[PDB]
């Protein structure tokens, strides 16, 4: 059985975000665009630590290159 | 017989905040990639760590480091309970203090040298009373977590200002020193153990 209990690491805490069984990046970008009020052309998706390394040094592709698992935690 | 209960064993990873479990077991417990799992040990003490998939892990055993094991008050062949954290929070306050024996001969500021690079961009889970070893800093210094904003545990928030008072703390009797000679202090001799 599959349980969507994915959690997001927010500055306040790591809580269970409102996610479905299937959804794309655009769907998630739209969520944070209303919940946090971020912009789709601003909000960046990251699934790893090294927050300081995200500054320019992180030019990796969040596509099939990094291979995102079904419920990867977003380190924000 | 409760799949969340596994027997603690040794780990191949020297990560102080990471545990290893079998893929089939991870599926049974419904665990993700870098998920934050809560490990309940003995004496009503629990620790939080990240779970990693390991093929060298048994179906009834869980691999973890010596630190977490000792802090869980469990020994080799003991049974612990693992449960993914549904609700976690960032440490809006970090109070850590160096041990008196680890500051012998030194003086000055250890905050900007040790109690910072190990927190900044680290994003690791810690519990009140846990001890971590900083190997990536020339010398291996032992630091004990006095307390945090949320009790009794939380995740290291690099955005939060860490606070380290200028007063070293004494070590407890049940708390061993990471300077002790363990299995990781033995090189070459593998099958000789």
């Amino acid at each position: 059985a599959e349980s969507i209990i994915i959690r997001v690491q927010s500055p306040d805490g790591v809580k269970r975000i409102t996610a479905t069984k299937r959804e794309t990046a655009a769907t998630f970008l739209k969520k944070v665009a209303k919940e946090f009020g971020f912009q789709n052309n601003g909000f960046s998706v990251y699934i790893n630590r090294n927050k300081t390394g995200e500054i320019t040094a992180s030019s990796s592709k969040s596509l099939h290159l990094l291979k995102i698992k079904h419920g990867d935690l977003l380190f924000l | 017989n409760r799949p969340n209960r596994l027997i603690v064993d040794e780990a191949i990873n020297e990560d102080n905040s990471v545990v290893s479990l079998s893929q089939p077991k991870m599926d049974e417990l419904q665990l993700f990639r870098g998920d934050t799992v809560l490990l309940k040990g003995k004496k009503r003490r629990e620790a939080v760590c990240i779970v990693l998939s390991d093929d060298t892990c048994s179906d009834e055993k869980i691999r973890m480091n010596r630190v977490v094991r000792n802090n869980l008050r469990v020994r080799l062949g003991d049974v612990i309970s693992i449960q993914p954290c549904p609700d976690v929070k960032y440490g809006k306050r970090i109070h850590v203090l160096p041990i008196d024996d680890t500051v012998e001969g030194i003086t000055g500021n250890l905050f900007e040298v040790y109690l910072k690079p190990y927190f900044l961009e680290a994003y690791r889970p810690i519990r009140k009373g846990d001890i971590f070893l900083v190997r990536g800093g020339m010398r291996a210094v032992e630091f004990k977590v006095v307390e945090t904003d949320p009790s009794p545990y939380c995740i290291v928030a690099p955005d939060t200002v860490i606070h380290c008072e200028g007063e070293p703390i004494k070590r407890e009797d049940e708390e061993e020193s990471l300077n002790e000679v363990g299995y990781d202090d033995v090189g070459g001799c593998r099958k000789q153990l």
